[PDB]
């Protein structure tokens, strides 16, 4: 501390006098991050645990608002064949808060693995259904050989090879109406420059690699100025009290000591400010807690000494801080 | 600036977006400071009298 | 249904005063023993609000919503179901519907046809709306008791709403405190926000109705409704965090 | 007739050491 | 200036918008980064007519998948399978 007065005045030679150099700071340790409950959770079954299905036409949307919804044990887990996107990782998926969530379930040949991607054009997405260029979402593709396969081919669901024209996204055509290529009306059968669509499965579990069934869940994404209604999961930490820490929360990070705080809150309420709109109360996101958030411990340290011909003899000050405080 | 926070700047804005907005918060700080260091001086002339 | 009854007819705007009452909480942030300045949609101190009165005769106007709503009864029986919100008042656009049955109030943005004067017996619809369709939005309530039925004494129910859109952002703030004019100071405190995002240029009213076309007797309540307008209030704070008095900016 | 960093530096010469000047 | 280092590669014209400083990306994160303190130009020249294929040329590659973000004016020369889970790899590709 004698060298500390020789580093703020700037100078080897020390007057004798009191001088101030810096302030003491108790350095934090350990940190908090909070999350809140994962109650409330989401139906996520009727498309990945479903057991039935429909075709590349008939598909149906599963409407997910207002809930949690949990992806976060199936990417640790993970028995999926192919997932391909573009911009936006599916491992990132997890800690993002989404306004506008949609599900489908549709099963595809093992040739149109490659016939479902962002941008896609060809006689299998363009005539039944693509990806839009805006898209932020991402597709998983899972087995159906274990459930959805049956012996021989399924005869119950049929995808349609054509259509008159290019088909947008965002859009379900369950129609039965035949090609027509020439100026010859087919009259809803095939015929002289007619082709016939309607084709069945081939699916069946012990033939090549050309032809398999994929579960096929397209997640439909969408950020608006709304604020999310549906979260995923996120791995917290524990609650320290007493001790200097910093302060990971959802809407607040800072520096500090947490306290029992007598205020009485609003049960709507997270957080709130005083004068200098600085936090000193928050709520706790799992349970009902108040806790009162006070900085850690801080003080000014002057130096007394004499003059450097004198004595090299050292009186530390510290200000405002007791005894008591000072380990 | 558009937040008064230094927190809220550095976990949301780019790095070269965040030096232009927390440069403000310093320099806007550093002139209520020159402004009560100049005022205190007055009134130790007005106290010396 | 499209018929007129005795209780719709041609009458004055006869106005009454506010003067303490329509001060809410501008954020969720609790601050003790401290001043406050804000600037809000606040309704005005010293104002003229539109008093309505039901007892030979119903009102319900169609009034714009755009200067916003401040609603503030005056009740026994619990008269008023709830409200009409809309913009073209047609089955073309989606409008927002509440229903209070006293169990669950039933909170749904859909696309309905609406009457002149629609009525509440149970309930009624039609004559609210005769056919729905074309919606994706449910939201319930949380559950609760209430009874409907009549009662004596003074008047128990006094509810205090304020229904404000900003940004398509819709907030109730509700007080319910007991107590043809309103007197004292009083908090209210938020309770549903729902991110909705749609127009609604215009509002109407609902009514019970009992019995023992025109033989349905609607019963006996008043209350008013006031405009909201851009202002600056400072605000007092106790030691418990609750607003015990308002000063206005620029009044006087 | 709370601490953000501002402090209030302590007289030297008390007010009972004035009262023994007075 | 002192010395330069020329770093030459080969990005395809969807994914070319990502070299700048402080983007986010497959390349921008797991593979080239640079730093708000760097100092130079991008030259690019289009290779269509030259480097291309009927059937396309698979001899130039690229990585996807890193367990974190890479540091800048740093090669990845590892052949590691990337391992999600607790299942080891041993050299091929199969569960995590």
């Amino acid at each position: 501390p004698l060298s500390e007065t020789k580093c703020t005045l700037k100078s080897f030679t020390v007057e004798k006098g009191i001088y101030q150099t810096s302030n003491f700071r108790v350095q934090p340790t350990e940190s908090i991050v909070r999350f809140p409950n994962i109650t409330n959770l989401c139906p996520f079954d009727e498309v990945f645990n479903a057991t039935r299905f429909a075709s590349v036409y008939a598909w149906n949307r599963k409407r997910i608002s207002n809930c949690v919804a949990d992806y976060s044990v199936l990417y640790n887990l993970a028995p999926f064949f192919t997932f391909k996107c573009y911009g936006v990782s599916p491992t990132k998926l997890n800690d993002l808060c989404f306004t506008n969530v949609y599900a489908d379930s549709f099963v595809i040949r093992g040739d149109e693995v490659r016939q479902i991607a962002p941008g896609q054009t060809g006689n299998i997405a363009d005539y039944n259904y693509k990806l839009p260029d805006d898209f932020t979402g991402c597709v998983i593709a899972w087995n159906s050989n274990k459930l959805d396969s049956k012996v021989s081919g399924n005869y119950n669901y049929l995808y349609r090879l054509f259509r008159k024209s290019n088909l947008k996204p965002f859009e379900r055509d369950i129609s039965t109406e035949i090609y027509q290529a020439g100026n010859k009306p087919c009259n809803g059968v095939a015929g002289f420059n007619c082709y016939f669509p309607l084709r069945s499965y081939s699916f069946r579990p012990t033939y090549g690699v050309g032809h398999q069934p994929y579960r096929v869940v397209v997640l439909s994404f969408e950020l608006l100025h709304a604020p999310a209604t549906v979260c995923g999961p996120k791995k917290s930490t524990n609650l320290v009290k007493n001790k200097c820490v910093n302060f990971n929360f959802n809407g607040l990070k800072g520096t500090g000591v947490l306290t029992e705080s007598n205020k009485k809150f609003l049960p709507f309420q997270q957080f709130g400010r005083d004068i200098a709109d600085t936090t000193d109360a928050v709520r706790d996101p799992q349970t009902l807690e108040i806790l009162d958030i006070t900085p850690c411990s801080f003080g000014g340290v002057s130096v007394i000494t004499p003059g450097t011909n004198t004595s090299n003899q050292v009186a530390v000050l510290y200000q405002g801080v007791n005894c008591t405080e000072v380990p | 600036a558009i937040s008064s926070v230094l927190n809220d700047i550095f976990s949301r804005l780019d790095p070269p977006e965040a030096e232009v907005q927390i440069d403000r918060l310093i320099t806007g700080r550093l002139q209520s400071l020159q402004t009560y260091v100049t005022q205190q001086l007055i009134r130790a002339a007005e106290i010396r009298a | 249904q499209c018929v007129n009854l005795t209780t719709r007819t041609q009458l004055p705007p006869a106005y009454t005063n506010s003067f303490t009452r329509g001060v809410y909480y501008p954020d969720k942030v609790f601050r003790s023993s401290v001043l406050h300045s804000t600037q809000d949609l606040f309704l005005p101190f010293f104002s003229n609000v539109t008093w309505f009165h039901v007892i030979k005769r119903f009102d319900n106007p169609v009034l714009p919503f755009n200067d916003g709503v401040y609603f503030a009864s005056i009740e026994k029986s619990n008269i008023i179901r709830g409200w009409i919100f809309g913009t073209t008042l047609d089955s073309k656009t989606q409008s927002l519907l509440i229903v209070n049955n006293a169990t669950n109030v039933v909170i749904k943005v859909c696309e309905f046809q609406f009457c002149n004067d629609p009525f509440l017996d149970m309930e009624s619809e039609f004559r609210v709306y005769s056919s729905a369709n074309n919606c994706t939005f449910e939201y319930v309530s949380q559950p609760f008791l209430m009874d409907l039925e009549g009662k004596q004494g003074n008047f128990k129910n006094l509810r205090e709403f304020v229904f404000k859109n900003i940004d398509g952002y819709f907030k109730i703030y509700s007080k319910h405190t007991p107590i043809d004019l309103p007197q004292g100071f009083s908090a209210l405190e938020p309770l549903v926000d729902l991110p909705i995002g749609i127009n609604i240029t215009r509002f109407q009213t609902l009514l019970a109705l009992h019995r023992s076309s025109s033989g349905w007797t609607a019963g006996a309540a008043a209350y008013y409704v006031g405009y909201l307008q851009p202002r600056t209030f400072l605000l007092k704070y106790n030691e418990n965090g609750t607003i015990t008095d308002a000063v206005d900016c620029a009044l006087d | 007739t709370k601490f953000k960093g501002l402090t209030v530096l302590p007289p030297l010469l008390t007010d009972e050491m004035i009262a023994q000047y007075t």
